[PDB]
């Protein structure tokens, strides 16, 4: 006797909040940390929740989880101050609990635009290992679906295996607050300038 | 077969949920735009109405100055035009009868100058006819005719010389005897030839006694009447009338004359008989044969009769025609008072003449004050029609108010066609709903189809 | 005691529901703020046409468009003129009335010259005789009341002194002496018994006289041709002019029937050719008219038929006008004078033609004032262009005041309705926040109720 997908189902309700937040906030926000600290603190709650639940799906008073927080949808999170502070971050974790470089990038500046076919990336997918991203564009069939060498960049650092490119939602989500406010400033001084003469 | 297989079918779920957000979104967006659309319109509407008339009220002070009578105040010349021309011809009329008065007093200003004066000193002559001796003017002896002073007082030494003695001229051998006064106020329009002559010889004499009048400058040939100095032919009738005749109030220097009377042409059948209709009595019968007389009109004044009935009206006057011991002189007292008394007519008939001349005269002052009533009407209009070179002279100077007008006007067709805009988007909302609101219902099912359980079995 | 627990779990529905209408109202709140970020794309627009607008409209304001003082100052300088005009006028019409009053001053004269026109020759009418005596003025009256009186003028016409006419007054004295002036004054019947018929008011009302035949023996008046015997001439009746009752009323009313006309100075000489009775039903030779004197012969019935003399002269007088001597004393009283009178009226009606000219002056002068009046209406169409200027730039102003309120209201009123979105943005960021909160503390009051099952 059990009732159990209810509680999947309340994960799917805070993961459509989280998407709710992720491009709400207002261009006279200041700060976000308190917001991203308090749905870290539902997030983790619910976690460790889930553990709480799955405790009896072995079978009260019962054994210890000490189960930790290890999972990939954990950096859903982790990344909107960086986002808030300027367009110049390049965030994805994947490997360092912190920045890139854990402050910088410095990586060579290829960006919210496409290196080559240069436009903002509007369908991408990331490979966790090499960080190259496509929109299956003019390169969506040179060698498509090959990996054992020659993804195409010249020289890279390893050769590869076969998961084309997946989920990574942080490319939009920098590219939205930093054009809304940029466009900001270019309206505001648009009107100044003629305002009431 | 049937182990998991349909955990698959919340897919319907995202579907329905898209569908949902886009009929809701369209349905808000849209409303919100026919709001805004009614909001706008009431809003400009409020606007416009909170100044339309306030511009025409502040224009209709001074322009009501001139304001809507401007048709009759253009008219207005019309009838100013017909007063100034019944003016002119009514003040016309006036000068007419002014003048046409003025004339009628200058006619009868002539005709009391050439009457009064004229006929007064010709009634006064007598006078000095009486009282004047001296050559020229009048004097006693033209009775007859004015110069014969000097045709007597020249026969005072001709009188014997021609074909038989000449000892009078009739008025000395004959008179009217002692007391015939008011019998002899008409003796010269009685008798006009005997007294005046004198005698000759016998027809042979038509040619004589003419043209000795070159000796002092008298006036006219003097006529010639004979008889004898004797008495002749008794043999027929010897007439006397009812009263004192020419036969019987005749005072003689040579008696003898008497017979040459009857025997005149019966202007010697005279009888003075009072009053007109006296003399009606009994003439008719000419008793003892006589057949002319003498009649009152007043005491001035009377009538010549004869017949008994008929009847003439002469000019009587107070002419003396003979020597007489009853002479001018004797009736004095007379041709003083009496003179005095009838000089009366010269103002009597002046004033008959000037009263109503006053009255027309006077009667011209309310003429002429109507002319200048007229006059002062004249500028009266003059100073009225001013309104048209005030009104038309002065430009229209609205303009500077008009200016706000063409906004005033455009803004309610800008309203129109956002109330056009606003009478299809308030059922294009509508039209919009019924698409979106019936697709709610496939939501909905959706929706509701999600249930199924988990159980143990086969 | 009934069911342990199953009837607890509503709780997380209802609450995932109400985190379902957060939801909702967020996308409803973003979707309201991309409607006023369309608001600010609308108000962009319209301020930047309003700008142009405005910097055109003022840039209209750099062209010549010269306007001055004299925008009213004309019109007042004019206000003189159009008065110089008035004060025209009523001269003119003061100079039109004097010609209207010497139009009548001279249609006086202008009928007097008419009658003078007519009185140019022989009488126009006989009355004119009378008008120098009062009692002549009554015979005046009795001429008007027997023109009143048919009857009695048909009866006994207008006295012989009137109707009769001849081409002198020398010619006249035809029967001048014949007949006395005062029986000259008497109106004249036409037969015999008219006298007793209409004497009344002629010798009552007015003072005049009148006469009856002598004799009735209407015969050839005088013994045959031969009775032009001293060089008489002719006829008497006939010599004079005028009707023929008129003439026969003489004849033996006042003894002139048979009486020969002649110039010459002649006399009854025939006296002794009538020492005899010699009736024969006639007393011709009693009297007869010879040049401009007379004598007078009896004829008695008492008398033995040797006749005695009596005689008078013929004033050559104011007696028998056809006319004023025809011509002599006319020319001088009145023919002058009226022909002096119409030179004065060809000068006067000429002079009234100079006023009219003078009039003319000032006509051409009111055509002129009412032209240059129409020539300052054309200065009024210089001045209804420089109003319409006017009208043109306050037009601009207008729309430019408009636009300087409607630049102020747009710029803020819609655009700070972004502080509401803002608001609802942080009302939504709470209402997330303590409802994901509220959902995860009703933990453990779940099915972990496996202490009572």
């Amino acid at each position: 006797r059990d009732l159990s997908n209810i509680y999947q189902q309340c994960y799917k309700q805070i993961d459509e909040t989280i998407n709710q937040l992720v491009d709400s906030t207002s261009p006279s926000t200041i700060g976000i940390e308190e917001q991203v600290a308090d749905i870290t603190s539902t997030y983790k709650l619910l976690s460790t929740y889930e553990s709480e639940s799955n405790s009896f799906d072995e079978h009260p008073t019962p054994e210890p989880a000490t189960m930790v927080n290890n999972t990939d949808t954990l950096k859903i999170l982790k990344v909107l101050p960086y986002i808030w502070n300027d367009p110049t971050c390049v965030i994805p974790d994947l490997q360092n609990p912190a920045d890139e470089d854990d402050l910088q990038i410095e990586g060579g500046k290829i960006e919210l635009t496409c290196p080559i076919t240069c436009k903002p990336y509007e369908a991408p997918l990331i490979s966790r290992k090499c960080n190259h991203v496509f929109d299956r564009d003019g390169i969506q069939n040179y060698l498509q679906g090959y990996t054992t060498r020659d993804c195409p960049q010249a020289a890279c650092s390893q050769v590869v295996s076969m998961r084309d490119f997946v989920r990574d939602p942080i490319m939009e989500l920098r590219c939205k607050i930093a054009k809304m406010k940029e466009s900001q400033e270019q309206d505001k001084r648009s009107s100044q300038a003629i305002d009431v003469l | 077969a049937k182990v998991i297989y349909v955990n698959e079918k919340d897919s319907e779920h995202q579907n329905a949920r898209e569908l949902l957000r886009d009929v809701k979104s369209r349905f808000e967006k849209e409303k919100s735009n026919q709001a805004e659309a009614q909001s706008n319109i009431d809003q400009g509407r409020k606007k416009v109405d909170a100044l339309n008339k306030t511009i025409a009220h502040l224009e209709e002070e001074l322009t009501k100055e001139m304001g809507g009578d401007k048709d009759q105040m253009r008219q207005e010349l019309e009838q100013l035009e017909k007063a100034n021309e019944k003016l002119r011809e009514v003040n016309n009329s006036l000068v007419v009868s002014l003048q046409d008065v003025k004339n009628e007093e200058r006619d009868i200003q002539h005709e009391r100058e050439s009457e009064l004066r004229t006929i007064s000193r010709s009634i006064q002559n007598k006078k000095v006819e009486l009282q004047n001796i001296a050559k020229g003017n009048d004097t006693f002896l033209m009775n007859f005719d004015r110069n014969m002073d000097r045709l007597l007082r020249t026969i005072e030494q001709r009188k014997n010389e021609f074909e038989t003695p000449a000892i009078g001229p009739l008025g000395s051998l004959v008179t009217i005897r002692k007391g015939f006064e008011k019998w002899t106020r008409s003796i010269q329009r009685a008798i006009s030839s005997s007294l005046n002559a004198f005698v000759v010889s016998n027809p042979k004499d038509n040619r004589l006694f003419r043209d000795i009048m070159r000796s002092c400058g008298i006036r006219s040939n003097i006529p010639i009447v004979t008889y004898c100095l004797s008495q002749f032919d008794y043999s027929k009738g010897r007439a006397h009338g009812n009263y004192p005749t020419i036969v019987d109030a005749l005072e003689f220097s040579k008696p003898e004359i008497e017979c040459l009377f009857v025997d005149l042409s019966r202007i010697e059948r005279i009888v003075l008989i009072e009053d007109k209709n006296e003399a009606r009595n009994f003439l008719q019968r000419n008793p003892v044969n006589v057949n002319m007389a003498l009649s009152l009109r007043d005491r001035r004044s009377g009538f010549q009769l004869s017949g008994g009935y008929r009847l003439d009206t002469v000019t009587y006057q107070d002419k003396i025609r003979l020597k007489v011991n009853s002479s001018s002189d004797n009736g004095t007292q007379y041709l003083k008072d009496l003179i005095e008394q009838e000089t009366k007519e010269l103002q009597n008939i002046r004033d008959r003449y000037e009263e109503k001349l006053s009255e027309v005269r006077s009667r011209l002052k309310e003429i002429d004050g109507r002319l200048k009533s007229t006059k002062n009407e004249m500028r009266k209009t003059n100073f009225r029609m001013t309104e048209l070179k005030m009104n038309v002279g002065k430009v229209v100077d609205t303009g500077i108010l008009n200016s706000k007008i063409n906004e005033r006007k455009n803004q309610e067709q800008a309203i129109a066609s956002y109330e056009a805009a606003k009478e299809e988007l308030g059922l294009k909302i509508e039209q919009i709903a019924q698409e979106a609101q019936p697709i709610k219902e496939q939501y909905d099912s959706t929706k509701l189809a999600l249930v199924e359980a988990q159980d143990e079995l086969q | 005691k009934t069911d342990e627990f199953l009837k607890a779990k509503e709780k997380i529905n209802e609450i995932f529901e109400k985190l379902n209408t957060i939801r909702d109202e967020v996308i409803k709140k973003k979707n309201q703020n991309e409607y006023y970020r369309g608001r600010t794309k609308k108000l962009q627009a319209t301020i930047i046409s309003t700008k142009e607008d405005f910097l055109r409209s003022q840039e209209i304001l750099a062209q010549t468009h010269l306007p001055e003082k004299s925008v009213f100052e004309d019109i007042d300088i004019k206000r003189k003129e159009i008065i110089n005009k008035e004060g025209e006028i009523r001269d003119l019409i003061s100079e039109i009335d004097a010609k209207a009053n010497a139009i009548n001053h001279e249609m006086r004269s202008i009928q007097r010259q008419a009658e003078s026109k007519t009185k140019s020759l022989t009488t126009t009418d006989k009355i004119g005789i009378l008008n120098q005596d009062q009692d002549l003025k009554e015979v005046r009256d009795a001429v008007l009341m027997v023109r009143e009186h048919p009857e009695m003028k048909d009866k006994i016409l207008e006295p012989p002194i009137m109707t009769v006419s001849a081409i002198n007054a020398q010619f006249a004295a035809y029967l001048a002496q014949c007949v006395d002036y005062n029986t000259s004054k008497a109106l004249t019947v036409v037969d015999s018994d008219s006298y007793k018929l209409f004497a009344n008011p002629i010798l009552d009302k007015f003072k005049v006289n009148l006469r009856e035949l002598s004799s009735a023996d209407t015969t050839p008046p005088v013994p045959a041709e031969t009775v032009r015997d001293l060089g008489f001439e002719g006829y008497l009746s006939d010599f004079i002019t005028g009707d023929k009752r008129v003439m026969k009323m003489l004849c033996q009313t006042s003894k002139i029937h048979t009486i020969p006309v002649s110039r010459r100075e002649l006399t009854p000489a025939q006296i002794k050719k009538l020492i005899t009775p010699r009736p024969n039903g006639k007393i011709l030779f009693k009297r007869i008219i010879h040049g401009n004197r007379l004598v007078d012969i009896k004829q008695s019935a008492y008398g033995s038929k040797q006749v005695f003399p009596t005689d008078v002269s013929i004033k050559q007088t104011n007696f028998y006008q056809g006319s004023i001597m025809s011509n002599e004393q006319k020319i001088r009283i009145e023919n002058e004078i009226i022909n002096l009178k119409n030179e004065y009226n060809d000068r006067k009606s000429t002079l009234d033609a100079l006023s009219n000219q003078k009039s003319g002056y000032r006509h051409e002068l009111s055509e002129l004032a009412s032209k240059n009046d129409d020539i300052n209406r054309e200065a009024h169409q210089l001045n209804e262009i420089r109003k319409k200027y006017t009208m043109r730039k306050s037009t601009i102003e207008t729309l430019r005041e408009k636009l300087d309120q409607l630049k102020r209201e747009a710029r803020k009123d819609v655009s700070q309705k972004i502080k509401d979105i803002d608001d609802q943005i942080q009302q939504l960021l709470l209402k997330q926040r303590h409802l994901l909160s509220k959902m995860a503390s009703s933990m453990k009051s779940l099915k972990n109720c496996q202490k009572e099952l």
